[PDB]
């Protein structure tokens, strides 16, 4: 009111807003394969010289069960992140299942020095593929050392990118530390040069009711308070919209079922208090918002009182009724009164009377008075002009 | 709440305009002041609250129609229910929006209107200037046709009759107003139309107004600070002129019914606490008392006009010269079906031989 | 015979759901009472020709055992550039998109009761040649009514098919009606049925069939090929979230009030 | 602080706050004109229809019956005495809507008949005035029976 | 074809703008009608001729 004194009355200020709880995330199961559905899975690699290219389609593209071991020993993309590939979605992913030597892993890296490598796996000028480097001894190793695996690729011509050393006897695990057999897990791909028709893995989080939280269902984020709805959702929908189109039921990615969703509570707040020195006491109430809330934030109260209008603090009911002192809403006004104190109550309509009305019954006055009542109206308002320039 | 909610960026940008919020919900703050208030004058106009004696003996007439019911629990009277029923719309808080509800209630304002309508029969108008007085409702209804320049007489030889009229004019109302629908356009048109203005609102949430998108969120979320600003910048020119659009109209609707609850107010004050003699204003026809009744939103006028009915041609003449002094009415008209002269009542057939006392004598035959 | 639509061509424009509301929407739609062209795949002539496909087409037919094996959605279908394939058998479709080199007559052709009064399979020229492919998919090996099963027809399968900006969908919907003659007055919605955005052009549309037929008795098959447009459709929703209702804003001036 | 090529667009966007604001001040304004004015019309009717001659409408000019009024002029309004008539005591009597005189109705010419309970009279209908019911007072209209 | 006359890139453009227009032409026809409502209630007060 920028007064240092206010009168009696009620007055308006600063809104009432029911804060987030938390948040809780929602999302569904397995997915599409672009990215290294098997090759980073087997017990048998194909040739070095005849290096694996599959083409992975329609199962979870998941690096939660690639990124899950925890044998590998750096599995992060230059360009990309493992952790953040759960909303990324790809486009083709290419597959290089091959054996070689411990000390040619590096050697798979764009940009790699010595050309033991070009000979059985020429490196492309514009490769996105990762090194993973993945403890692969084991499953190579053999009793005597294979020599399968041999590096015999010497053609002359030039080698081009994708267009299709032998130090050991074979590959043994009695090799030194680096000079194991190695598998090597690239997980070639491109974005945007194939039509999409997949996307990436995804997290979930547990399940609240009845809180003011934020919700993620499948990208909706949002905020409000959700609880089990009634209403029965076709198979295919997932979204339900009011009339005017906001999003009032969802359901849940992971479990099947229908949710409600509804704004987090809020209303205005309203200093209901007589003037400054009749006494300093003030009632404050909360419009169509229940006391259930306020306690978010004096946030004690130990005097509340619950109305259609809203729950009310600091004012003690009473059930009689007297004259409107102060208008609340849903007739009901507030009152100091005896000690004294803010008092709510219901609208004494008036003086009930009960005219003594009968067949042959007359009652003319005996006598009359004179009374003079004021009455004001506006008539003009002070003019004024403007000059724009 | 409205253009910015929950981000605190976007309300930090809009605190360059800064006051504008104010001024806003000031001028909603004044129209919601001026609701209570009308509706307040216009049905509160009783110092105290009379009750409807049990002994329904009002010289033959039933209210039972707009009496209350007793035993409904909402003691409103049979047609307030009609009309209650008969208006249908939902409505709630969803972006800061948000509906106070009225000062009084349906419950309450029945009361108004049942004490009005117990003082209106039990006491006519002398509760309206001051002590209620009660009336026998017969004799009340004499003043009302002196009113009109109806002698009493007219009324008490034919009491019985008018009770059948006005008790079956109100049974016939009941089965119009039950019937159709069109009776509650202008009610039902503010409330289609203030709910679809709210509507619109909402939607235009949906408009990117020239930007990316029309969600703060995902603006905030993809693009960088400074294009950010930029995008949600015109979005709070496009959301703001929204608001000030709406506003204005509501405060001009409001301009408009504050208007029409004054003229309503008027006919209250004067076709229910008296008798006015303002023609078509009271209802169609000669005026003898009124009846409201309370519907939401609005008020309901129950006019009980008089009509004559038959009429019949007469010979007339403008006075009567009798022994060379001219003879005037007192009141009425000479009319003669053209065998005697009579003098009768100027809107209803009663003849009477003419006498010195009906009569004044001015001048003489010539002039 | 250039036939008449009635009511068909409706379905589900997206997954909201929305109850007891007469909600509008643009997009892609087959206009009521718009007329559609009637094949009748023959078996001595033949009525399995190569049709546009300008922006989204509507299919519907009464056949049965699949005698429609699948579509071919591509540019070229020559294997210059990837075509789609829509091969269905009783498990499942073998979506596939490749640079795929077909022929003149590119489908298996179960030539069953026809010149020996036998069951056969005299050819399997679905897979023409795949001389090199992008993308194949085989869908859950479901078991839909498409078998020759008619007692009363109700094998009324409408398909239609929208790829706008990479993405293509399928909608469909059965239909168990029980008049034999031309599209009866029903209202029904296509149920969205799969999502695959292969991203590929398609500008042309020839269907697949199943069964040198000279004085071979005539084919008794017979399907319809509608056209969607860009229009706006006043759309119903019952208490249900289901399309009771639908109504055009460019019909006639009675429906353009409506949608007013 | 800036040079021309871009100091008129911070200039623009001043030009677009400022002249929202008077539109908004300006549109505000006349709407009070306008409720002002319609203000002005019921003063103006209750000045020529309480002061320059008596009313009857009811409750139009002052609570209760109306007499006269006085303006008062006061800042950028007008006040009004509204001078009204009120009956103050009230003792209620029997009464008869006529009287069976000699088997022919009677009705006052104005009033209204009553009685203290023994006798009856007939007084005006806004202040006990009994007066011996006479013929001067009442007429004939119809017999008794009706 | 006050604002974007004959242009459907100008007609792309407002409709990002919601539908502010369209209120413009309810009320414009709402003033229309109570013209026409207005001058029949002033005068055509009497059915008969
Ligand atoms: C409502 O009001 C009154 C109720 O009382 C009724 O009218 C009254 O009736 C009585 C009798 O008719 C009137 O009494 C009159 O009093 C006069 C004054 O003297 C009185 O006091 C002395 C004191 O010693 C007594 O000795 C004396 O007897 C009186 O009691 C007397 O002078 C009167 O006596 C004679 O004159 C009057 C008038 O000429 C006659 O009517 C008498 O019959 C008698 O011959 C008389 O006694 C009293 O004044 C009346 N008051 C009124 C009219 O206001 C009404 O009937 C009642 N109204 C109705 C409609 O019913
Ligand atoms: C969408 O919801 C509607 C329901 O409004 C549904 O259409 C069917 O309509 C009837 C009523 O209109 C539904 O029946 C009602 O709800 C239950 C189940 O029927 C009962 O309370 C009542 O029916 C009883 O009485 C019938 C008398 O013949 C019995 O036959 C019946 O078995 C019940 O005992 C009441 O009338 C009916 O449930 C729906 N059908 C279904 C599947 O809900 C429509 O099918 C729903 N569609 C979708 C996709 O949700
Ligand atoms: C215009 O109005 C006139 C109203 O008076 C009409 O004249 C009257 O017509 C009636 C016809 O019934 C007549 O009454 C006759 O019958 C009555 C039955 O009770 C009786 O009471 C009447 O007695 C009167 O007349 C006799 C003489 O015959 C007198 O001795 C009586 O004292 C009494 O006055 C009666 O005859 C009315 O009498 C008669 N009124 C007069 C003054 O004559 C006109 O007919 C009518 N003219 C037109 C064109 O409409
Ligand atoms: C995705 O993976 C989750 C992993 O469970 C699947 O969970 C579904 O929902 C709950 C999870 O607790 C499980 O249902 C339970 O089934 C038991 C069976 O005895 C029942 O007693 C419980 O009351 C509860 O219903 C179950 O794992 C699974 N529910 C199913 C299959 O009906 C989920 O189904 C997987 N699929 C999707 C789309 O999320
Ligand atoms: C807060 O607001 C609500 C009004 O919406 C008031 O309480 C509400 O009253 C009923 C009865 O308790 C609750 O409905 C149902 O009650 C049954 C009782 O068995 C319960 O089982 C249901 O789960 C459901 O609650 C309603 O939930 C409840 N809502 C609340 C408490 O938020 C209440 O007056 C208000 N709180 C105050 C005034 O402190
Ligand atoms: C008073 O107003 C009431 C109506 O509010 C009038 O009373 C009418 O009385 C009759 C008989 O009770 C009702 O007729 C029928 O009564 C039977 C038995 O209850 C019922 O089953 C029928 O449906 C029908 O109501 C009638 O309903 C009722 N209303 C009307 C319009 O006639 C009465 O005429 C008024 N006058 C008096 C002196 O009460
Ligand atoms: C009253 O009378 C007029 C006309 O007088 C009628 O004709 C006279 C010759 C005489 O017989 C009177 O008693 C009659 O009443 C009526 O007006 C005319 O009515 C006729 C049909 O009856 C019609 O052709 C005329 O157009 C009407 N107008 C005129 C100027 O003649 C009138 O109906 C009667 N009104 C009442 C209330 O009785
Ligand atoms: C009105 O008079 C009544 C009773 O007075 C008696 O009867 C009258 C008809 C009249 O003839 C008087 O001169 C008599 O002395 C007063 O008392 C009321 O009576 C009615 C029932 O008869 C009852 O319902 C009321 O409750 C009674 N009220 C009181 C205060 O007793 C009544 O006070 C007088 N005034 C009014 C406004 O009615
Ligand atoms: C039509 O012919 C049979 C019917 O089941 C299937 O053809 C092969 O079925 C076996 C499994 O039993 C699969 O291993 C083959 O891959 C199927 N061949 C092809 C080309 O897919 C098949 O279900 C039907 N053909 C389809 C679905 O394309
Ligand atoms: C794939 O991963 C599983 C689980 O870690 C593992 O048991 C298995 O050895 C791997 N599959 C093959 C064929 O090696
Ligand atoms: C301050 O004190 C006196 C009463 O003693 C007074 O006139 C005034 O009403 C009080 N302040 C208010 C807001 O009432
Ligand atoms: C008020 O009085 C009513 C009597 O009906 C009683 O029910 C109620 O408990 C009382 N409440 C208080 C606070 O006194
Ligand atoms: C099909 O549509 C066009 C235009 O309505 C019409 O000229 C033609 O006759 C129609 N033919 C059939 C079979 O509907
Ligand atoms: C029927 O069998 C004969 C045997 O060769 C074959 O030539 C002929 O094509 C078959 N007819 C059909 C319709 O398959
Ligand atoms: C398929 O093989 C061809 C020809 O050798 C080659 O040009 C092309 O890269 C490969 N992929 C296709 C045609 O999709
Ligand atoms: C499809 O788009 C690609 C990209 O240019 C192009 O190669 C091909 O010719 C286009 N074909 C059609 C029918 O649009």
């Amino acid at each position: 009111l920028k007064s240092f004194t206010v009168e009696k009355g009620i007055y308006q200020t600063s809104n009432f807003r029911v804060q987030p709880t938390e948040s809780i995330v929602r999302f569904p199961n397995i997915t599409n394969l672009c990215p290294f559905g098997e090759v980073f899975n087997a017990t048998r690699f194909a040739s070095v010289y005849a290096w694996n290219r599959k083409r992975i389609s329609n199962c979870v593209a998941d690096y939660s069960v690639l990124y899950n071991s925890a044998s590998f020993s750096t599995f992060k993309c230059y360009g990309v992140s493992p952790t953040k590939l759960n909303d990324l979605c790809f486009t083709n992913v290419y597959a290089d299942s091959f054996v070689i030597r411990g000390d040619e892993v590096r050697q798979i890296a764009p940009g790699q020095t010595g050309k033991i490598a070009d000979y059985n796996y020429k490196l492309p000028d514009d490769f996105t593929g990762c090194v993973i480097a993945w403890n692969s001894n084991n499953l190579d190793s053999k009793v005597g050392g294979n020599y399968n695996y041999l590096y015999r690729l010497f053609r002359k011509s030039n080698l081009k990118p994708f267009e299709r050393p032998l130090q050991s006897y074979g590959f043994q695990p009695t090799n030194g530390v680096g000079y194991q057999p190695y598998r090597v897990v690239v997980l070639s791909f491109e974005l945007l040069h194939a039509p999409a028709t997949v996307c990436g893995p995804k997290k979930s989080t547990n399940l609240v009711k009845n809180k003011c939280v934020n919700f993620n269902f499948n990208g909706l984020t949002g905020t409000g308070v959700l609880t089990e709805s009634n209403k029965k959702f076709l198979p295919f929908q997932q979204f339900g919209r009011d009339i005017a189109d906001t999003t009032d039921a969802v359901r849940d990615p992971q479990t099947l079922e229908i949710l409600d969703i509804t704004p987090c509570s809020f209303g205005g707040v309203s200093v209901i208090t007589p003037g400054t020195n009749t006494s300093n006491q003030v009632a404050v109430l909360y419009q169509g918002v229940n006391c259930t809330e306020v306690p978010v934030a004096y946030s004690t109260g130990s005097n509340v009182f619950q109305t259609r209008a809203g729950c009310l603090i600091g004012a003690e009911h009473v059930n009689n009724s007297y004259e409107c002192d102060i208008p609340i809403g849903a007739g009901i006004c507030a009152s100091y009164q005896t000690s004294q104190s803010i008092i709510a109550y219901t609208m004494s309509l008036g003086a009930e009377n009960s005219v003594a009305y009968s067949n042959n019954s007359i009652a003319i006055p005996t006598n009359f008075t004179i009374s003079v009542t004021t009455e004001i109206l506006p008539v003009s308002m002070t003019k004024t002009s403007v000059d724009c320039t | 709440m409205y253009i910015c909610g929950d981000s605190t960026e976007c309300s930090n940008l809009l605190l360059q305009y800064g006051s504008f919020c104010t001024q806003l919900n000031r001028a909603l703050t004044g129209i919601a002041v001026e609701q209570d208030k009308n509706t307040q004058e216009v049905f509160a106009q009783v110092k105290q609250i009379y009750k409807t004696p049990p002994i329904k003996d009002f010289g033959g007439f039933n209210f039972s129609q707009i009496l209350p019911d007793p035993s409904k629990p909402s003691k409103r009277s049979f047609i307030e229910d009609l009309l209650f029923n008969k208006v249908t719309l939902c409505a709630q808080k969803f972006n800061g929006l948000t509906v106070l509800p009225p000062l009084l209630t349906d419950e309450m304002i029945a009361q108004y209107t049942s004490a009005l309508l117990a003082g209106t029969i039990t006491s006519g108008w002398t509760f309206g200037a001051g002590a209620a007085l009660q009336i026998p409702f017969a004799m009340q209804m004499a003043y009302r046709f002196n009113g009109i320049g109806v002698t009493q007489n007219v009324l008490y030889e034919n009491q019985k009759l008018i009770a059948n009229q006005f008790n079956s004019a109100i049974g016939k109302i009941q089965d119009s107003l039950s019937s159709t629908a069109s009776a509650l356009g202008k009610l039902q048109d503010v409330v289609n139309q203030n709910a679809q203005a709210l509507n619109t609102l909402v939607k235009q949430l949906s408009s990117n107004f020239g930007a990316i998108s029309s969600v703060l969120n995902d603006i905030l979320s993809r693009l960088d600070p400074p294009e950010a600003e930029v995008q949600i910048d015109r979005l709070i020119t496009g959301r703001l002129q929204s608001l000030q659009t709406y506003v204005t109209q509501q405060l001009i609707r409001a301009a408009e019914i504050r208007a029409s609850a004054n003229l309503a107010a008027t006919k209250m004050s004067e076709c229910v606490l008296g008798q006015s003699k303002r023609v078509d204003f009271c209802g169609k026809g000669y005026h003898l008392m009124s009846f409201p009744q309370s519907a939401p939103h609005g008020v309901v006028f129950l006019h009980v006009t008089y009509v004559p009915a038959q009429e019949k041609n007469f010979t007339t003449a403008p006075a009567i010269c009798h022994d060379g002094k001219a003879h005037f009415p007192r009141e009425g008209v000479f009319v003669s079906n053209g065998t005697h002269w009579f003098v009768t009542q100027r809107n209803f057939y009663e003849p009477q031989i003419i006498t010195t006392d009906n009569t004044f004598v001015s001048g003489n035959c010539d002039v | 015979a250039y036939t008449n639509s009635f009511t068909r061509g409706v379905y589900y424009p997206d997954k909201v759901f929305r109850s007891s509301v007469l909600h509008s929407t643009q997009d892609l739609f087959l206009p009521f009472f718009s007329n559609v062209t009637w094949f009748h795949a023959i078996h001595k002539r033949f009525d399995n020709p190569v049709l546009p496909f300008n922006d989204g087409v509507y299919f519907a037919s009464t056949e049965k055992s699949n005698i429609i094996r699948g579509w071919i959605f591509g540019t070229t279908l020559d294997s210059k550039t990837q075509s789609l394939l829509i091969v269905n058998n009783a498990t499942n479709v073998v979506i596939k998109v490749c640079e795929f080199q077909f022929c003149n007559d590119p489908f298996l052709g179960v030539y069953y009761h026809k010149n020996n009064k036998s069951w056969m399979e005299s050819e399997f020229r679905v897979y023409s040649s795949a001389n090199n492919c992008t993308f194949e998919y085989v869908s859950q090996p479901f078991l839909m009514d498409l078998e020759g099963k008619q007692g009363n027809f109700k094998n009324l399968r409408e398909f239609v098919f929208k790829n706008i900006d990479g993405y293509f969908k399928i909608y469909s919907k059965h239909t168990p009606i029980n008049l034999v003659r031309d599209l009866p007055q029903g209202f029904s919605a296509l149920e969205p049925l799969v999502d695959l955005p292969i991203g590929i052009n398609i500008t042309r549309f020839q269907t697949l069939l199943a069964l040198s037929s000279s004085g071979w008795t005539a084919g008794a098959a017979a399907y319809y090929v509608g056209y969607l447009q860009p229009r706006t459709f006043l759309l119903k929703y019952n208490e249900n979230g289901t399309i009771t209702d639908a109504v055009d804003c460019a019909l006639d001036p009675l429906s353009e009030t409506k949608c007013t």
